[PDB]
DNA sequence: ATCGGATGTATATATCTGACACGTGCCTGGAGACTAGGGAGTAATCCCCTTGGCGGTTAAAACGCGGGGGAGAATCCGTACGTGCGTTTAAGCGGTGCTAGAGCTGTCTACGACCAATTGAGCGGCCTCGGCACCGGGATTCTCGA
DNA sequence: TCGAGAATCCCGGTGCCGAGGCCGCTCAATTGGTCGTAGACAGCTCTAGCACCGCTTAAACGCACGTACGGATTCTCCCCCGCGTTTTAACCGCCAAGGGGATTACTCCCTAGTCTCCAGGCACGTGTCAGATATATACATCCGAT
C-alpha cells in the first residue's frame, strides 16, 4: 500500500462460470477443463492489444481519461466496429 | 426566397445538406459534386430504411412494439447480405441467434 | 354494396356505398374510418384515376370490387 | 455543445416503413453509429476512387461505383436504384 | 453421331411459312446469296428446290461449311423431302457423311456430297412443293441454323465492326441466341398477325427470327449504330436472298436504323399495336430506362415486354407521378436463363417478362414483393 | 437428477436467447484496469469506455467459441479443449 | 460461335496436378479426391469478387482494358495487399 | 521388382521441392481463360492488361496456398493426414468467408 | 542562397519534400505540419532499411548477391513483428517458407 | 510521361545497409509498393487521429502516434526512435 | 540393425544473356524568401463525471461428491488415393501483323468553391404517460426413471 | 408409455422511467451572386493486347497395383457435468471530494500561397557480369534383402 492500490491479477476474476455463459452462448455443450486458463489468455491477450491502441489515442489527445470513443475507434482499427458507443 | 432543403427536393428524409457538409469537412477530395451528397444521403436511407424495417418485423414477431438492439442484431444477422456487410461489427447488446449444432441434439 | 380498398402498407379496408356515393363522399369515409387527410388520397380502379367530381356509378363499378388508395407522402 | 447525430432521420425512416414501432435509445445510437460508419466507408472509398483516376471531384458516378463495391449482391443494386431515382428527382428541379 | 438432333424440340408452324405460290410460279433462282467460297478441294451442294443454283465450300479437314454442309443435307433429309425419298436419302448418304466428317474423310464428305446432289437431282420438284404445303410442324433448330447460316454469310466477315462501341455501360453490342429467343417467344405467344418490337435490336436477329417463326404481321427493330445498322441491311439483305431460296416466306420486316428509339416517331406510333416488345437493357443506364419507359408508356393491354433487367427499378413506388404510368400495370415475371441463352457469356442469369394489365399489379402493394428475397429468436 | 448435457442444453438455449453482459462488471473493470496499470499515468476510464471494452470481449469471445465448438466437432468431439482454440485462432489469423 | 467467342467452362483448366502442386506448397502430404472439385469451386468463388471489383474499378475509369492497378485495388479491398505491381 | 518409393515420401519430396520454389504452379493460359471468362459476365469486350491476369494469377494461388495451409491443420487437427471437403469448408467458415 | 535539401537536413536518404508534397496532395488534412514530413520519411527509411537488411541476409544465406522477391518473403515471414505488420499483404513471387508439419514426416 | 516510384532511395538505402548487395526489378518493385503501401496507412491513420482530435493540421505529433498504432512493438519503438532523431536533426539545422 | 541398388538432388565447371547499374540531358518538381491569415498553444474557470469508500443483501461462485458419458486407445476392414508408366494433350516459346484503346495535348464551358444575408430545421431542456420490466400465480412442456 | 418433477411460457396486475412530443434559440443550410479551373470533348500518337500459325516437349490423363490410413466397432476409465451446501463479493444506493474535460479568450508562430531559381531524379542509352542453364558426377536418402 505505498502510493497507489497496485490491483492484483484479477484475470481470475473472469471465473469459470462466467466463461462457461460464454461458452453456452456460444453454443457449446461441454468445455474441458484446460478450456478456462486458455480462454483467460485469449482474453488478456485482446484485451492488451484493444487497451493499448485506446490508451494510445488517449494519450495523443492529451488526457488522462480513456473515453468511449478511445475504445470505439481502437476496436475500430482492429476490424472489429463497435456499434452503441457512438462513431 | 422560401427556403427549400434539398431532402425535400430530392424526396428524402436524410439530410442532404449535412451530408454534403460532411463530405467537405471530412477531406474525402479537394471538391464535391453537387449529386454526390444527394445519392449518398440516398443511400444511407435506404440502408437504414432496410435495418428498421427487418428489426421492426423481429419487434413484431417478438411482440414488442420498441426497436432494441437485440432486434437490430436479429434483422441484420438474419439477412445473409446485411449480415455480410456487417460481417466485421459488433452491436452492442446484440447477443447471438440460437444455434445449436445438429452433432449437440440428444440422440 | 361492399368495396375493398388496398393500401401501400398490405391493408384492406371494407366501405359500404351504393352506386350513386360521390367520390368525395368516399374520400371523407375513409377519413373518419382511418384518419387519412383527402388531398394526400388517390383512389385507382383497372388502372384509371378517380375524379373526385365523378360518381362511383360513372365508372361502372361492380358488387364486391377492389380498389387502390396511394398516399401523396411527399412527391415531386 | 451541440452533439449532432442522424436520429431524427432515422426517427423519421422508422416512422415511414413502421408507423406504431418506437425504437430505444441504445438502439437509436447503434443506428447512428451505423449510418456513420457506412457513411464513413461510402466517402472513403468515393475517395480512392477519385484519387485514382486524379480527379479533385466526387461525383455520383463516384459514389455509385462505391456503393456498388461495398454493398454485398441485391443490397448494391437496390442502393443504386434509390441513388439514381433521388438524383433523377433533385436534378429535375 | 449427326449433326441434328433428330429427337430435338419441333416447333408447330402457325403460318404458311414456305411460300408454295411463289415456288409453283417460279422454278429459275435469280437470287445472289454471299456464296459460301467467297467468305475468308471445293464442294458443290446442289439446292433442293431449284435447279439452277450451286452453293461452292471450301471442303478441307485442315466457320465450319462442312459442319453446315451436314446441317442443311440432315433438314432437307428431315424437311423438304417426301417419302420414300426421304428414307433412302437418310439410309444413303447420311451415315456416309457423319462417318466422313467424324474422320474427317475429305474425299469421302465430298463422294458423299456429290452422291446427294445426284440422288437430288432425279426426285420430282413437285412432290417437294406438295410436301412443304403440306408440312405442319419443323425443327426448332432448322430455323436456328438457317439465321446462323444467314449470320456467317452477313456478319462473320465484318463481326468485328461490332466491336466499336465506345462506351462500357451503354451501346454495348450482345445478342440472345437463337434458343432463348424461341423460349421467349414460346413462352410470350407470339403468333401470327400479332406486332413485335425490338428497342435496340443490335444486326437484327430478334426481329428476323420473329418474322420467321411466329408470322408477325410486323417485325420492327430500331439501332442507332451505324456498324450495326450496315450489317443490319447485309443480314437483311441475305436472309431475303436465302429465304427465296429456300421458298420460305419473310413477312414484314422493318427497321429504323441509324436513330435512337427515343422521340422517335416511328416507334412511338407503333408501340400501342405491339404485341411483344424485345428490350435487351442488360447495361442500359439509368436515364435510357427511364427513356425506355417513357416510351413504352403508350404500350396497350397485354403487351409483353422481355427485358434482362426488370423495366421497373425494383424499388419502384407509386406516390405522386405514377397514378397514370403504365408500370404500375405492370406483372413482372422473372424466369433463370439457361446455359448457352446468350451470346456475350455462357453462364447466364435471369430474365423479365413484363405483361401490361388492365388493372395495377397487387404485387407491388403487398411489402413483401418490394423486398430483395420470420426474424424471430 | 437431468442426464449430463440436458442442462447444458438448457443453458445454451437461455444465453442465446438474452443478451445481458455474462462477465460480471467489477471483475471485468478490475482487469481492464490491470492491464492499463503497464502505463505508469493513472488512467480514468469513463464508464461507457468499460462497458464498451466488456461489450466488444465478450462478442469476441463468443464469436471465438462458436468457432472453437466448430472444431471440436470438425474433430468428431463435443467437448471444446485447448487446442480447439488455438486451431480456431490460428486460422483466423490471430496466431 | 457468334460476335464473340464464347469460352466454355475451363475451370477444369485448373487441372488435378495444379490443384496437386498448391496443396503440395502448402504442406498437404495426402489429399482426398474431392479436393479438386471444391478447391476449383473455391477458386472460381474467390476470382469472382477479385474480377467483379477489378472491372467496377475498370468501370469508373471509363476504361476497357482491366490494368494491373485495378487488379491491385480490387485485391487491397478484399483485404488481400498485393505487392509486385504498383 | 522396379524400384518403387512407398506412399507418402514422394509427396514430402513434392512438398520440400515446391516450399522451396517460387514459380506459377497453375499454368499460365488456363488460367488466362478462366480470368477472361469470369469477365465475360460482363457484356463489354474486357482487355485484361498482361500484367493483370499475372497479377490476379499471384493472388489466386497465394490465396489457394494459404487455404490449403489452414485445410491442412484442420486435417490434421481431426487426427488425419488427408484434407477432405469438410476441412476446406471449416477452414472458410472460421476465415469469415462462410 | 545555396539550396540544401531537408533529406540533407534531416539525415535522411528518403525524400522529406516529395513525402510532404504527397501528404498535401492526398487530402490527408487541411494542413501538413513542416515537421511531419520528415518524421514519416525517417520511419519509411528505417522500415525500408530493416526489410532490406534481413533481405540481404536472406540472399547472402543463398550464395546471392541481388535481391529477389522471395528473400522478400523470407526476411519478411521469417521475423515476426514484420510478418504481423504485413500479415495481410501478398509478395508476388514470394513462395512460402519452408515447413512440414511433424505429424506429416515419416516416424 | 514521368512516373515517379522510391527506386533510387530504395537502392540508397540498401547500399548503406549491404554495400555489395544488389536488387531486382521484382524486388525493387515490391520494395516500391510496401513504401508506398505503408506511407498510406500511416497517412491515413494520421488523418484519422487528426480528425478525431478536432485538428486541421497533420504535426509530427500525428505520424508519431500513428507508427505507434500501427508499427508492432519494437518496430514502433525503433521507428519512433529514428523519427524522433531525424526531426530533431532537422529542426536543429 | 545393417548392406547395396537405384533414385533424387546438391555440388561443380563452364558458358551465355538480358537485366542490372551506371552515365547523361534536362525539366519539372523541390527549395529559398516573403506575406498574411488562422489554427493551435497556453491560461483561466465550471462543474461533469470520475474515484473511493460505505454498508447491506443476495445472487453467484466455490467447493465437494456421485456417476455416466464422452474421450482416447486398440483392432480390423477395405477402399481410396499415392506411385509408376505409357499415352495423349496442349501449354509454352517464338515469330508476325492489326488496330484500337490508353495516354497526352488543346479548347472552353459548365460547375463547384467562396462569400454575405437570411431564417427555419434541428438540437438542448422539460413534462408525461404507456410500453416494458418485475413480481405472483396458473398452465404448458420436456426430462427421466420407472 | 407414464407420472412426478422441474423449467419455461403465459396471464394478470402493478410500477416506473425513458421515448415521444412540445417549447425556445441558435447557427448551419439555403439562396444568390461571381470567378477560377476541372474535366468533358476532340484530335493525334503509338504501343501493346488480340489473334494466328507451327513445332517441341513438359505436363496431364488414364490405368493398374497395392498399402496404409480413414472409418467403424469395442473397450476402458476418468473427468466433467449436475446437484447441494456454504462462502464470497458483486451490485446497489449512497455519500462526499476533486481531477480534469469542456469551454472561452487571447496571442502569435506556422503553414498555405506565390514567385523565382536551380539541381535531383526520371527517361533514355549502353556496358558487362550475376544468375540461369546444361552437363557431369560425388553424395544423401529411401527401400528391400538379410
Ligand atoms: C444488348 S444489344 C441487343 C441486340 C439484339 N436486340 C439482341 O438481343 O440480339 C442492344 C443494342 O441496342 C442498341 N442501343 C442501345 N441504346 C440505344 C438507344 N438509345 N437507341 C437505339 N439503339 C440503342 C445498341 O447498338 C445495341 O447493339
Amino acid at each position: 500500500k505505498r502510493h497507489r492500490k497496485v490491483l492484483r491479477d484479477n484475470i481470475q476474476g473472469i471465473t469459470k462460470p462466467a466463461i462457461r455463459r460464454l461458452a453456452r452462448r456460444g453454443g457449446v455443450k461441454r468445455i474441458s477443463g484446460l478450456i478456462y486458463e486458455e480462454t483467460r489468455g485469449v482474453l488478456k491477450v485482446f484485451l492488451e492489444n484493444v487497451i493499448r491502441d485506446a490508451v494510445t489515442y488517449t494519450e495523443h489527445a492529451k488526457r488522462k481519461t480513456v473515453t468511449a470513443m478511445d475504445v470505439v475507434y481502437a476496436l475500430k482499427r482492429q476490424g472489429r466496429t463497435l456499434y452503441g458507443f457512438g462513431g | 426566397a422560401k427556403a427549400k432543403t434539398r431532402s425535400s427536393r430530392a424526396g428524402l428524409q436524410f439530410p442532404v445538406g449535412r451530408v454534403h457538409r460532411l463530405l467537405r469537412k471530412g477531406n474525402y477530395a479537394e471538391r464535391v459534386g453537387a449529386g454526390a451528397p444527394v445519392y449518398l444521403a440516398a443511400v444511407l436511407e435506404y440502408l437504414t430504411a432496410e435495418i428498421l424495417e427487418l428489426a421492426g418485423n423481429a419487434a413484431r414477431d417478438n411482440k414488442k412494439t420498441r426497436i432494441i438492439p437485440r432486434h437490430l442484431q436479429l434483422a441484420v444477422r438474419n439477412d445473409e447480405e446485411l449480415n455480410k456487410l456487417l460481417g466485421r461489427v459488433t452491436i452492442a447488446q446484440g447477443g447471438v441467434l440460437p444455434n445449436i449444432q445438429s452433432v449437440l441434439l440428444p440422440k | 354494396m361492399q368495396i375493398f380498398v388496398k393500401t401501400l402498407t398490405g391493408k384492406t379496408i371494407t366501405l359500404e356505398v351504393e352506386p350513386s356515393d360521390t367520390i368525395e363522399n368516399v374520400k371523407a369515409k375513409i377519413q373518419d374510418k382511418e384518419g387519412i387527410p383527402p388531398d394526400q388520397q388517390r383512389l385507382i380502379f383497372a388502372g384509371k384515376q378517380l375524379e373526385d367530381g365523378r360518381t362511383l356509378s360513372d365508372y361502372n363499378i361492380q358488387k364486391e370490387s377492389t380498389l387502390h388508395l396511394v398516399l401523396r407522402l411527399r412527391g415531386c | 455543445t451541440r452533439k449532432e447525430s442522424y436520429a431524427i432521420y432515422v426517427y423519421k425512416v422508422l416512422k415511414q416503413v413502421h408507423p406504431d414501432t418506437g425504437i430505444s435509445s441504445k438502439a437509436m445510437s447503434i443506428m447512428n453509429s451505423f449510418v456513420n460508419d457506412v457513411f464513413e466507408r461510402i466517402a472513403g472509398e468515393a475517395s480512392r476512387l477519385a484519387h485514382y483516376n486524379k480527379r479533385s471531384t466526387i461525383t455520383s458516378r463516384e459514389i455509385q461505383t462505391a456503393v456498388r463495391l461495398l454493398l454485398p449482391g441485391e443490397l448494391a443494386k437496390h442502393a443504386v436504384s434509390e441513388g439514381t431515382k433521388a438524383v433523377t428527382c433533385y436534378t429535375s428541379a | 453421331s449427326t449433326f441434328v438432333d433428330w429427337n430435338g424440340p419441333c416447333l408447330r408452324l402457325q403460318y404458311p411459312l414456305f411460300d408454295i405460290e411463289y415456288l409453283r410460279s417460279h422454278e429459275i433462282y435469280s437470287g445472289t446469296p454471299i456464296q459460301s467460297i467467297s467468305l475468308r478441294t471445293t464442294a458443290k451442294l446442289q439446292s433442293i428446290l431449284f435447279s439452277n443454283y450451286m452453293e461452292e465450300y471450301k471442303v478441307d479437314f485442315k466457320y465450319n461449311p462442312m459442319s453446315e454442309i451436314g446441317k442443311l443435307i440432315e433438314y432437307s433429309c428431315l424437311v423438304f423431302l417426301p417419302s420414300p425419298y426421304a428414307e433412302q436419302l437418310k439410309e444413303t448418304i447420311l451415315p456416309d457423311l457423319n462417318a466422313s466428317f467424324d474422320n474427317s474423310d475429305t474425299k469421302g464428305f465430298v463422294n458423299a456430297i456429290n452422291l446427294y446432289n445426284k440422288m437430288i437431282r432425279e426426285i420430282p420438284r413437285q412432290r417437294i412443293i406438295d410436301h412443304l404445303e403440306t408440312i405442319d410442324k419443323i425443327p426448332r433448330s432448322f430455323i436456328h441454323d438457317f439465321l446462323h447460316i444467314v449470320y456467317t454469310r452477313s456478319i462473320h466477315p465484318q463481326a468485328n465492326k461490332l466491336k466499336h462501341y465506345k462506351a462500357f455501360s451503354n451501346y454495348v453490342y450482345g445478342e440472345l441466341l437463337p434458343n432463348f429467343l424461341s423460349d421467349v417467344y414460346q413462352q410470350c405467344q407470339l403468333k401470327k398477325g400479332d406486332t413485335f418490337m425490338d428497342l435496340g435490336s443490335g444486326v437484327g436477329n430478334c426481329v428476323v427470327q420473329a418474322a420467321l417463326e411466329c408470322g408477325c404481321a410486323l417485325s420492327f427493330g430500331c439501332e442507332i449504330m451505324d456498324d450495326a445498322s450496315d450489317l443490319t441491311i447485309l443480314q437483311y439483305e441475305e436472309l431475303k436472298k436465302r429465304c427465296k431460296l429456300y421458298g420460305m416466306r419473310l413477312n414484314n420486316v422493318e427497321f429504323s436504323l441509324k436513330k435512337s428509339f427515343v422521340d422517335n416517331n416511328r416507334v412511338a406510333e407503333l408501340i400501342p399495336q405491339c404485341d411483344v416488345i424485345l428490350v435487351n437493357n442488360f447495361l442500359f443506364d439509368e436515364d435510357l430506362n427511364k427513356k425506355v419507359e417513357k416510351i413504352l408508356q403508350t404500350a396497350k393491354v397485354g403487351c409483353k415486354i422481355i427485358s434482362l433487367k426488370s423495366l421497373r427499378s425494383l424499388t419502384y413506388q407509386i406516390n405522386f407521378y405514377n397514378v397514370e404510368n403504365i408500370f404500375n400495370r405492370l406483372k413482372v415475371q422473372r424466369y433463370d436463363l439457361k446455359e448457352d441463352s446468350v451470346s456475350w457469356t455462357h453462364s447466364g442469369g435471369e430474365y423479365y417478362i413484363s405483361t401490361v394489365m388492365e388493372d395495377v399489379d397487387e404485387s407491388l402493394f403487398s411489402p413483401a414483393a418490394r423486398g430483395r428475397r420470420p426474424v424471430k429468436y | 437428477r437431468y442426464r449430463p448435457g440436458t442442462v447444458a442444453l438448457r443453458e445454451i438455449r437461455r444465453y442465446q436467447k438474452s443478451t445481458e453482459l455474462l462477465i460480471r462488471k467489477l471483475p471485468f473493470q478490475r482487469l481492464v484496469r490491470e492491464i492499463a496499470q503497464d502505463f505508469m499515468t493513472d488512467l480514468r476510464f469513463q464508464s461507457s469506455a468499460v462497458m464498451a471494452l466488456q461489450e466488444a470481449s465478450e462478442a469476441y469471445l463468443v464469436a471465438l467459441f462458436e468457432d472453437t465448438n466448430l472444431c471440436a466437432i470438425h474433430a468428431k468431439r463435443v467437448t471444446i479443449m485447448p487446442k480447439d482454440i488455438q486451431l480456431a485462432r490460428r486460422i483466423r489469423g490471430e496466431r
